């Protein structure tokens, strides 16, 4: 409540004030990605949209079913398979506040500042309900608790337990879905992996064979491609190429085409880019095959 | 005598520099050099006093009864703890040591001076948690005829910088006024930790608190007959500056009891107050020699009583004492879970 | 004492900084402070 | 240091009987107690 | 009602004017009675003062501790304001309510008895505790694998039984400023003494419960002061009058042994993983609101849900509801629970193999 | 012709927990303030440790800075 | 006729009284916060948490949450927005 400087009379009330970092992390401009820019993810997209988006637009079906909508969905996977891009597309398609949050941003300076910040995040999410929090790189604070007498990281564990208590416990509010995209699911604390907390654990696999062709097609729109590029051949050429390893292929092919002076890329430039990006990053020396 | 209006700021006299000037430390936080009023009884300006200061000038204008500024109060009768020396079973050597280092020096200092020994001015009751460190002092306060100012360690530290050393000096002044007196700074391992961070405000204030405590304890002359007692669960996490002659020298060593006689004595002491059935043998309970503490061997009897209450029996039997041993003391794990090691 | 030299008894850098109540990165801070008060003896204990 | 402990314990023992002087047999009591404590704490 | 409502608006504006004439007063704590007209009052700012009292304040009710109001200019005692409740304590006791009752908890019936023998029995039958001679227990450290009911039990205790509940988060006590991580605990324990009986309930205490370091950093040293403050106000130089403390965690191993001593934390009720017949109760409870459309014999699910922990069964119910939606059916089918149970059981391998030692 | 903010790997290892994260965040904000900037993260071997678990939570602050 | 500029270089003219009488030079720095639709909430580091209006020297759209405001000393006002606070230790790591 605002109050006069000298008479101390209550001049006027004020809205609740959160930490200034919490105001900034709210997304303002919607990132333009759409589900048409993500390829090779059909099971994962359907699982996520039917667990974080569906119980936010047609929750009446769930209420009729008399069932508790899931709290949040974990998004574990190998690095560079779309664990973050899918969140961008979800924020594009959704119609609710989409507070982003990097897990290292939670870890802070003084005792309890991180807990206060992560409590104010959920308070703000409850204020502008419904919401989708996107705690990202969860392994930054989600490391396993451990006993130690020498020394420890007892500060980060404060934020971890505060996040656990905000996800489940006395406070739920049941209207704040929480997404999380870790990379090493083998490190997360067992409590954070429990139900009630993040329920859906969508696995992001390396792209299938047709998935690679779809990825190459999507990421070769802006560039001046040719009309003879065989996407099937390129997709087969890449084997266990994970997501961004295909965008790198497109970028390298364009760079090679520009370097050689061609005004538009060809299949040969794409193959050269394939060789450039791949574990042939050394290349050269054709000795003894 | 007009400056003695009744807005006033309590200060703490530190050093008499001249006949009409002094160095006071106002409660606002910062020290001053002020002119002393020429009417005060200048014989009362003892160091770490509780003088009053004028509002905007800070000129010393009034000395207060030195038992007034104290935020900590002498334990009276409403807070008189209700345990007895008889209730504290066992710890016979510990009881004798604390009696001869706390009570007897308070009563008869002339014997100490005549014999030639140095009277102790500090005890450091320490041991594993759950051994009676707090209870023995609690029983002492139920029988002592001296003031028993009881401070509680972490209570010293506050946000307000300067609310530390100030209140330490105030507590010691209160102890010195009501002599004989016993200070019982408890859980001192939260104030006197070894490792130190000379960059954060947290440690640089606990440092001042410890320095003030150490200086005040060193200021103890042969007289003033005030003894200091502190207890801790971890003796290693303690500043070695607190273990020197003139400071804490006597060290009581509350052990996790393993002697059969001690466990028998304390079990009988606890059983006497309770409602053990005539056909119930504690000797059958104490057949095996464990590392049983002085506290667990009372919570076990509480558990046995609760078990008897559950079965609607209003007097505990042997069958419940036997079951109590199996639920309150199972293992310490360690390596006994693996028999092949021995 | 009889030679009339100040007897310093440092027993650890953390304890030295804690007792003098000032920051220091390495232990030679005692050396400059001891050079002013000479003659002096530095006594380091063990366990 | 045990010698100083022996002397201090003898002084305490003289007090325990509310006496005025330290005797040889109180010295024996003190040295016995000091030896017992020293050989026990070595465990 | 023109004229009358206009007069009411006039009364509102006049009240605003009267408030405009008023002034504020500082708040302090009386700590001494130097004379009949000289008092030593603290101030919330921090400085002490020598303050003269008014003529109408009853001087009898002025001892160490009573809150008083101080005029800002002349610093004169005005009122005899009663005891204070810290806002970070009302914000704790003013939790919503909780709609789950002891019926909602399934499988847990023996541990419910063990907890109720300490929470309800001393507060409603302090006579058997007298002739038998048992010292009434204080602490109940609920502990077990993550997700068995260690928090839901506390919610039931809040809804059922009664007494002024104080839900306490672990990190909801720790503040940046020095000492405030302990003043909050001190006010928490002081509020209980004025609201007997009190059922103060911490939670996830392994945040401020860690085995105190010997060479920890500055952050881990200020927390240890809080652990001391909490530790003393259970067995220190004072008796907890009628306060019961419930204490929940997932890793009891990383708890300070001084806090774990029998005498501070009494009977250590352990909440284990549901076992067979217990799991059937969980399935019946969590699949009763759902639109069942068959002879829901959960025996197959009971067999397959091996090592499942509470909320996981609710997750099988949720996933079965999802699977029913996938075919647009409006009610779950007995063969859709099976798919959800299998799906949850596959994910259960992702979790670490939950290990814990009976304390 | 662009700003060439240089970063030695060891400089991103402060004492207090979480200070490396603030270090990197403020550095990237300063870099984004300018129209065109080149950053020369060097000796990233210092803050480059692969994520790993050992029970004792070894050098987890450097890992936090890296993430 | 240790702490000055250079008398031989002069450049320390005594016209500084003109840029000195303008007591607006002391400006409290403070990071702005939630923009109450106009009233501004200011978070002076540790003196207060005032709620303050503008100072007529800055456009109403020039202040946004997170910006640092040169708050006026007396009868506080939002006078001059300032560049965002950067840690000094991140400054010398810029090759000039
Ligand atoms: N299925 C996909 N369709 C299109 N682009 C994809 C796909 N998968 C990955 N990408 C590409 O991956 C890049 C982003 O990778 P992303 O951030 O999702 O990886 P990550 O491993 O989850 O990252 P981090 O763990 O650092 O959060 C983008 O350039 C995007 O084009
Ligand atoms: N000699 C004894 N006889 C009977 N009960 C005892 C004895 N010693 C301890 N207890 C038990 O100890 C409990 C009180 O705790 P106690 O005073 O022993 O703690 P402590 O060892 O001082 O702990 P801390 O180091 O944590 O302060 C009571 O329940 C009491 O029954
Ligand atoms: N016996 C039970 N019967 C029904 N539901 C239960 C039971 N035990 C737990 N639950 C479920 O557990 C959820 C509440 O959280 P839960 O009790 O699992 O947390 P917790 O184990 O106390 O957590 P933490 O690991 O944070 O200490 C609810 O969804 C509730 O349905
Ligand atoms: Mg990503
Ligand atoms: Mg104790
Ligand atoms: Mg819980």
């Amino acid at each position: 409540v605002g109050v006069n400087k000298d008479s101390y009379l209550i001049l006027d009330t004020l809205p609740s004030e959160f930490d200034s970092r919490v105001k900034a992390m709210e997304v303002d401009e919607k990132p333009t990605e759409t589900y048409s820019d993500v390829g090779g993810l059909d099971k994962q997209i359907e699982e996520l949209v039917e667990a974080i988006v569906l119980p936010m637009k047609r929750a009446d079906k769930f209420k009729d079913m008399g069932i508790r909508a899931p709290k949040g969905a974990l998004m574990y996977g190998p690095p560079g398979t779309g664990k973050t891009l899918l969140a961008r597309a979800c924020a594009a398609q959704t119609n609710a506040t989409f507070l982003k949050l990097a897990a290292p941003q939670l870890v802070q300076m003084y005792i309890g500042e991180g807990a206060k910040l992560v409590r104010d995040a959920f308070a703000l999410a409850k204020e502008k309900a419904p919401t989708i929090i996107f705690i990202d790189e969860l392994d930054a604070i989600g490391t396993k608790r451990f006993d130690s007498e020498k020394s420890g990281d007892r500060e980060v564990q404060r934020t971890m337990l505060e996040l656990l208590n905000q996800l489940d416990g006395f406070s739920s509010d049941d209207r704040v879905k929480v997404l999380a995209a870790t990379n090493r699911v083998d490190v997360l604390d067992p409590a954070l992996l429990r139900s009630g907390r993040l329920d859906r654990k969508i696995e992001f696999p390396l792209p299938s064979e047709d998935s690679r062709a779809q990825i190459l097609q999507i990421h070769s729109r802006k560039m001046t491609t040719d009309d003879d590029i065989n996407w099937q051949e390129l997709a087969r050429s890449t084997d266990e190429f994970n997501g961004a390893q295909l965008k790198a292929v497109t970028v390298e092919a364009g760079m090679i085409a520009l370097r050689n002076g061609q005004s538009s890329v060809k299949h040969e430039d794409f193959v050269e880019g394939i060789s450039e990006v791949q574990a042939r990053k050394s290349k050269s020396v054709s000795f003894y095959a | 005598k007009r400056i003695q209006s009744v807005p006033l700021v309590i200060g703490q006299f530190l050093e008499p520099i001249d006949q009409n000037t002094g160095i006071v430390s106002s409660t606002t936080g910062m020290s001053y050099v002020v002119r002393i009023l020429s009417t005060l009884d200048r014989e009362l300006l003892k160091p770490s006093m509780s003088v009053a200061l004028h509002r905007h000038s800070n000129a010393l204008v009034d000395i207060l009864p030195p038992d007034s500024d104290s935020s900590i109060s002498v334990m009276g009768e409403n807070e008189k703890p209700d345990v007895t020396y008889a209730d504290v079973g066992g710890l016979d050597m510990q009881k004798q040591e604390i009696r001869e280092a706390v009570e007897l020096p308070l009563v008869q200092a002339d014997l100490y001076e005549q014999i030639g020994i140095d009277p102790p001015r500090g005890v450091l009751l320490y041991g594993p948690p759950g051994t009676g460190k707090t209870m023995l002092v609690k029983a002492v306060a139920n029988s002592t005829k001296a003031a028993f100012i009881r401070v509680n360690g972490s209570e010293f530290v506050h946000k307000y910088l300067g609310e530390g050393p100030r209140m330490v000096r105030d507590v010691f002044r209160l102890a010195r006024e009501n002599a004989p007196s016993i200070i019982f700074i408890d859980e001192v391992d939260s104030i006197a930790t070894k490792r130190f961070d000379a960059q954060t405000g947290s440690d640089r204030e606990v440092q001042r608190i410890l320095i003030e405590l150490l200086t005040q304890m060193d200021g103890f002359d042969q007289s003033t007959n005030v003894k200091v007692i502190m207890a801790t669960n971890r003796a290693d996490t303690l500043d070695p500056a607190l273990l020197r002659p003139g400071r804490l020298d006597r060290k009581i060593e509350f052990p996790s009891l393993r002697d059969r006689r001690e466990r028998r004595l304390i079990f009988g002491t606890i059983a006497s107050k309770m409602s053990l059935a005539p056909e119930a043998d504690l000797d059958s309970l104490i057949i095996r020699n464990d590392s049983l503490s002085g506290a667990v061997i009372a919570a076990i009897m509480q558990e046995a009583g609760l078990r008897a209450v559950r079965k609607n029996r209003y007097v505990i039997l042997q069958s419940d004492l036997e079951e109590a041993y199996a639920t309150q003391v199972k293992t310490d794990n360690t390596v006994d879970k693996f028999d092949f090691y021995k | 004492h009889h030679t009339d030299c100040k007897f310093i008894r440092v027993s650890g850098a953390e304890l030295v900084q804690k007792y003098i109540g000032e920051g220091s990165r390495m232990v030679r801070e005692l050396f400059v402070m001891a050079r002013e008060h000479a003659p002096s003896i530095i006594f380091m204990d063990e366990i | 240091a045990d010698v100083k402990g022996v002397c201090t314990e003898a002084g305490m023992y003289a007090l325990r009987e509310r006496r005025i002087h330290v005797t040889q047999e109180d010295f024996e009591l003190a040295v016995g107690k000091v030896m017992n404590k020293n050989q026990e704490t070595a465990i | 009602q023109n004229i009358r409502d206009l007069e009411k608006l006039y009364d509102k504006t006049e009240n605003d004017i009267k408030a405009l004439q008023s002034i504020g007063q500082l708040i302090g704590e009386v700590m001494k009675e130097l004379s009949e007209e000289k008092y030593i009052v603290k101030a919330s700012s921090g400085p002490r003062y020598i303050v003269g009292v008014r003529n109408s304040v009853d001087r009898s009710k002025l001892k160490k501790g009573v809150r008083v109001t101080l005029d800002i200019t002349t610093l004169t005692i005005m009122r005899i304001l009663p005891r204070e409740t810290d806002p970070l304590v009302y914000n704790m006791t003013s939790f919503e309510q909780g709609e789950i009752t002891f019926d909602g908890i399934g499988g847990l019936t023996e541990q419910i008895r063990e907890l109720r023998e300490v929470i309800e029995l001393p507060l409603k039958n302090p006579e058997i505790f007298q002739r038998v001679g048992i010292k009434p227990p204080k602490g109940v450290l609920l502990y077990g694998p993550p997700g068995t009911g260690k928090t839901l039990l506390a919610k039931a205790v809040a809804a059922t039984i009664g007494a002024n509940f104080i839900f306490s988060p672990a990190s909801g006590i720790v503040d940046k400023y020095i000492g405030e991580s302990a003043r909050i605990i001190r006010e928490m324990f002081a509020y209980a003494k004025e609201h007997e009986p009190c059922i103060i309930f911490m939670d996830e205490v392994d945040a401020i419960g860690g085995r105190r370091f010997s060479e920890g950093t500055s952050a881990d040293r200020e927390i240890q002061r809080t652990l001391m403050e909490l530790l003393t106000q259970m067995d220190g130089f004072d008796n907890l009058g009628q306060t019961k403390i419930i204490m929940a965690t997932n890793r009891p191993d990383t708890l300070d042994p001084a806090l774990l001593r029998p005498g501070r934390l009494d009977r250590k009720v352990e909440i284990p993983l549901p076992n067979e017949a217990g799991r059937l109760e969980i399935f019946k409870i969590h699949t009763a609101k759902v639109k069942k459309t068959g002879e829901f014999d959960f025996e197959a699910a009971v067999k397959m849900s091996d090592g499942f922990n509470g909320a996981d069964i609710r997750n099988c119910a949720t996933e079965a509801g999802f699977f029913a939606i996938r075919d647009d059916r409006d009610h779950i089918n007995p063969d859709d629970l099976m798919k959800a149970v299998r799906k949850v059981a596959e994910v259960k391998k992702l979790e670490g193999t939950i290990e814990y030692q009976k304390l | 012709d662009a700003t060439f903010i240089r970063v030695i790997g060891s400089e991103l290892v402060q004492k207090y927990v979480g200070e490396g994260a603030r270090m990197v965040r403020e550095l990237f904000e300063m870099a984004r303030t300018k129209k065109a900037c080149i950053i020369f993260f060097d000796e990233i071997d210092a803050v480059g440790g692969a994520r790993f678990d050992d029970g004792a939570g070894g050098d987890n602050e450097v890992q936090r800075t890296m993430l | 006729g240790s702490d000055t500029g250079l008398a031989p270089s002069h450049l320390w003219d005594i016209m500084g009284d003109r840029q000195r009488l303008g007591e607006e030079h002391p400006l409290q720095v403070a990071r702005c916060t939630k923009i109450i639709k106009a009233k501004y909430v200011i978070n002076l580091k540790q003196i207060a948490k005032f709620v303050v209006g503008l100072g007529e020297r800055v456009s109403p759209t020039d202040i946004e949450e997170g910006m640092r405001v040169g708050v006026d000393r007396s009868k506080y006002n939002i006078e001059l927005p300032l560049p965002p606070r950067i840690d000094p230790s991140v400054t010398m790591m810029t090759v000039e």
